[PDB]
């Protein structure tokens, strides 16, 4: 924040910085500073930062838990700018590209699903998910490979856990599940039961729809502390 | 004060640019090939080397005390393999004295990619 | 002990950390005309005396190859000559000449395939210490040929010259010329 | 070109001087380039100047000779 | 004669192959022929890896590693050293040369 | 910016196809203090204590 305080560049010579703040579920809320020019005709500085992404780490938003959980993003677009403040919405999840590359291995059989999911509340999400297979222990041979009963088995599962822990739950209710990780979770007991799996996470999460003026959405994810639930 | 730069790294130049988390704003933008006159070393560290020092003056002015790095080849159906540049740019960042945040892959890879320049016998040279 | 027994020989000290170790005044004794496997090994050069490589390259070009004995009394009249105008030890002047004279940087092909470009490369030491030297003999040599001032006036001058860092040096020039050349390809 | 060769300094003689304690050494063709006279006049004039005491030999050889005036101040 | 009696191309039970692309030449090369080396390196030159760790704001962050596989043409990679010619008998070894990184 | 003196570790040895340019591992005795491999030329030996106008240029090992 210096070109309000005094003397930057041309451009930054009439510009402001402007606090971003996160949703409530997360341990450091500030995300940052925005960089927006002075309101102009009918440039309002205000409306211009009203639908800015921003892209945080799960390790950034709720920070002294870095090691579990650093490659885990959440992409937030701001939906109000109330108190000179941004406040923003989830519209986004992605594990890190680093991560992603040292999912695959060779011998090991990869299966991702996506299913599009109607939230209890207006918004509409895909959510993509990945599980691998693993050497089980005897292991004669050096291949995690399954024959089709258990693809199909395992996939057929996976859609299970999603359908009763996803598939009818609000928004607020999805940020803290995919933030502890628990539906995650749910995938992998599920599927330990019907093979021996590795790396059965949700990837990516996508906001497919937005229900118009999440106004009443983006009170009860950011100020709703009381209401943690 | 957290910023992202986002380093294309690729081949023929280096475009080192900080920019707002979002990425509607650039804060800062550089070039290797401003730097240097000859064509051929612009992808060079050392012009790169050059080139994120200016970058440096221009952002510490505009605060960004702190920067996030993320770092792109050509990507899509080229190289995929940073090249040159890319190593000197975190290193001149450091010795500028801005703090490091996260490092990332921004590599635009594609999921069953179009066809690529060069032809079945290829570039025969 | 004084150098030809006639200017002082004093603690004459480096200024460069560089050149301290490949210079040396430490065995400078009367006359330098000590006949020493000094071209020995590959490291012997570094404690020749900084006089006797300066006389070394005086007889040059084949015209007076061989010389030392003239080159030895050049070197004795152009001391002579720096000592009147300076008024103080040649021999600390001929240290701060060559330090001075000898080019910082140095550029090289790096044999990078076909590619000839001559990237910038660090130089040793010794051979700055090398080069210096040879840039205050060979400088000197253009100075006179067909003019009507003397080696030995040349040779006091270049000396004198190079030790401020005046660009007309052809010492310093040298220096100054090649490291140009060696940010320009580096 | 220096062409004089003969004690040409006629009521230059003095400046010739003046010019040659101006300098508090010279040699025999730092004279010659300074001034417009041949090094072997210039061998004839230091010798008025060395005998009258006007400058001292430090170094002689048949090839360079140098002079430094005694004091000048 | 048969320099090989693999034919250049582990393709078993196949007929036709899926088609690659050497990364250099852009060669089309089908997937048996192709080198197929994979390289997992750290994202920055391992030198600094140490400097830009210790400036890492971020508490134990490991450095990224990129992780990628490098395919190339018979003709591309014996230019680029990445498999070398052999002799007759040296051929037929299938283990890796001094011991994937 | 300024030349900083530096100070050698190793020798490392000679590259460039003509042996002409020996690397050198050297560290800036001015505080500091950083292994970096540099290309040098000319006879150098161990503790030459050179000193490099680029400063932080440094060059790749010999492969």
């Amino acid at each position: 924040k210096k070109i309000t305080q005094r003397k930057n560049p041309d451009p930054y010579l009439k510009k402001e910085w402007y606090p971003v703040i996160a949703p409530a579920h997360f341990k450091s809320r500030h995300i940052g500073q925005t960089p927006v020019t002075k309101t102009a005709g009918l440039r309002v500085a205000t409306d211009v930062i009203n639908h800015r992404v921003y892209e945080v780490n799960l390790g950034d938003l709720n920070p002294g838990a870095e090691d579990l959980n650093g490659n885990t993003k959440f992409y937030l677009q701001t939906q109000l700018v109330s108190d000179g403040k941004c406040l923003t919405n989830f519209h986004g999840m992605d594990i890190t590209r680093h991560k992603y590359g040292s999912l695959f291995r060779k011998g090991c059989d990869c299966i991702d699903v996506f299913m599009d999911i109607p939230t209890t509340d207006g918004y509409l999400l895909r959510v993509f998910v990945i599980a691998f297979t693993d050497r089980f222990r005897f292991q004669r041979r050096k291949n995690c490979h399954v024959k089709g009963r258990v693809i199909r088995m395992m996939r057929a599962g996976i859609y299970e856990t999603l359908h009763n822990e996803l598939g009818k739950v609000s928004i607020p209710v999805l940020v803290t599940k995919l933030s502890n990780f628990e539906v995650n979770a749910k995938l992998t007991e599920a599927l330990q039961k019907i093979t021996m799996c590795r790396d059965v996470m949700i990837r990516r999460v996508k906001v497919v729809k937005r229900p118009r003026n999440t106004m009443e959405l983006l009170s009860t994810m950011h100020d709703s502390n009381q209401v943690r639930n | 004060a957290f910023a992202v730069c986002h380093i294309y790294a690729g081949k023929n130049d280096t475009f080192i640019h900080v920019t707002d988390l979002s990425g509607r704003e650039t804060i800062g933008r550089v070039s290797g090939g401003m730097k240097v006159k000859r064509h051929c070393d612009e992808p060079s560290a050392y012009a790169a080397m050059q080139a994120t020092q200016d970058l440096i003056e221009i952002i510490t002015d505009r605060g960004i005390t702190a920067v996030h790095i993320k770092i792109r080849a050509d990507g899509g159906t080229g190289k995929r393999v940073y090249g040159q540049g890319g190593s000197a740019a975190i290193r001149a960042l450091v010795r500028g004295g801005i703090k490091i945040g996260r490092i990332e892959d921004s590599t635009p890879i594609p999921t069953d990619r179009t066809r690529h320049k060069g032809g079945r016998r290829g570039r025969r040279l | 002990v004084a150098l030809f027994n006639k200017w002082p020989l004093t603690d004459v000290k480096c200024q460069d950390e560089s050149l301290e170790a490949y210079i040396s005044i430490d065995n400078h004794s009367f006359v330098p005309h000590s006949a020493g496997r000094w071209s020995a090994k590959r490291f012997r050069k570094a404690k020749c005396p900084v006089v006797e490589r300066l006389t070394n390259s005086l007889m040059m070009h084949g015209r007076n190859s061989g010389k030392k004995l003239m080159a030895m009394k050049t070197v004795g009249e152009a001391f002579e000559l720096i000592n009147l105008y300076t008024g103080k030890n040649p021999v600390q002047v001929l240290v701060d000449a060559v330090a001075n004279s000898g080019p910082r940087e140095d550029s090289c092909r790096i044999g990078k395939g076909g590619q000839v470009r001559r990237q910038s490369v660090d130089v040793s030491p010794l051979r700055r210490v090398n080069i210096g030297i040879y840039n205050i003999a060979t400088g000197a040599r253009k100075a006179a040929f067909r003019k009507v001032r003397p080696f030995a006036e040349c040779l006091a001058e270049e000396i004198m010259n190079a030790a401020a860092g005046a660009d007309k040096s052809y010492a310093i020039s040298q220096r100054n010329s090649v490291e140009r050349i060696a940010v320009s390809n580096r | 070109v220096d062409y004089p060769t003969l004690f040409a300094d006629e009521a230059a003689m003095n400046e010739a001087l003046k010019f040659i304690k101006n300098s508090k050494c010279i040699t025999h063709t730092q004279i010659c380039e300074r001034l417009r006279v041949s090094v072997a006049l210039a061998k004839r004039v230091m010798r008025q100047l060395v005998k009258s005491g006007d400058f001292a030999i430090v170094s002689k050889s048949s090839r360079m000779t140098i002079f430094k005036n005694m004091t000048k101040k | 004669p048969v320099k090989r009696r693999n034919n250049g191309r582990s393709k078993y039970n196949c007929g036709h192959t899926n088609i690659v692309r050497c990364q250099n030449c852009h060669r089309c090369v089908p997937k048996d022929k192709v080198i197929k080396r994979f390289t997992i390196r750290n994202i920055v030159d391992n030198t600094i890896a140490d400097d830009v760790l210790n400036a890492c704001v971020i508490q134990g962050f490991a450095i990224p590693k990129l992780y990628n596989k490098v395919q190339y043409c018979v003709s591309c990679s014996i230019h680029n050293h990445i498999v070398r010619v052999r002799s007759r008998e040296d051929r037929k070894i299938r283990t890796p040369p001094k011991r994937n990184s | 910016p300024e030349p900083i003196n530096a100070r050698v570790i190793e020798v490392l040895g000679r590259t460039s196809s003509r042996g002409g340019i020996t690397q050198v591992k050297v560290e800036f005795m001015t505080g500091e203090k950083r292994q970096i491999i540099r290309n040098v030329i000319g006879p150098v030996r161990k503790d030459d204590i050179l000193v490099l106008m680029e400063s932080e240029r440094e060059a790749r090992r010999l492969r």
